[PDB]
């Protein structure tokens, strides 16, 4: 038995018996945690749109 | 009859224990 | 930081070799824990309580 | 054979074989989804 | 409109009577139609291009 982050695919169910998924998995997109940012140099144009 | 696991190393589904110079057995294992 | 959805949907099996007898009764372990939340306590416990 | 929306629930399992899941869902939450004109007036009342 | 994300996880299954020969052949059918997109493409041909 191997109890393990396995992926269920289809090349391997034919070799194998792989259970209901106990944890469902996607591919999500990773970034940096977003910092305060350098102010501008016209930045006191920032309360009121162009 | 006892079951043999197989398993990778992986985190945090199955990581190696900080003290596991001091332990024996399936102690030396633990995570997801 | 991750953002966004799942781009697609995977899943995790518990794998188990062909013919063996151990197969169905992992098989309704793996649902019986999902259910009562086992499984969600367990994610929970190593991703945000760690 | 069942082709349906039919979730895979421990009950089920037992008395019927189920497939892989084809669609994975969970419990969502469903919430409901201008300035006037002379609204520069509203820190003062009438 | 819906906010936030999933509660838990459960997953929608074609069932078959138990000692069917449709049993192996639809576990690995679904498996085929997942990794090469067409239930993704099925999913969102239904909810989102209708």
């Amino acid at each position: 038995i191997a109890i393990a982050p396995l992926t269920i695919t289809l090349v391997r169910e034919e070799v194998i018996d792989f259970s209901k998924p106990f944890m469902s998995l996607g591919i999500s997109i990773m970034i940096k945690k977003p910092q305060k940012s350098k102010p501008g140099v016209f930045s006191f144009l920032d309360p009121l749109a162009y | 009859k006892t079951v043999v696991v197989t398993t990778i190393l992986e985190s945090p589904y199955v990581m190696m224990k900080k003290n596991h110079e001091m332990l024996e057995g399936n102690e030396r294992y633990e995570g997801y | 930081m991750k953002v966004g959805g799942n781009l697609d949907s995977k899943g995790y099996d518990i794998a188990t070799p062909k013919g063996s007898s151990l197969g169905t009764p992992v098989n309704l372990a793996v649902l019986k824990l999902s259910e009562q939340g086992v499984l969600d306590k367990l994610k929970n416990k190593w991703w945000y309580d760690k």
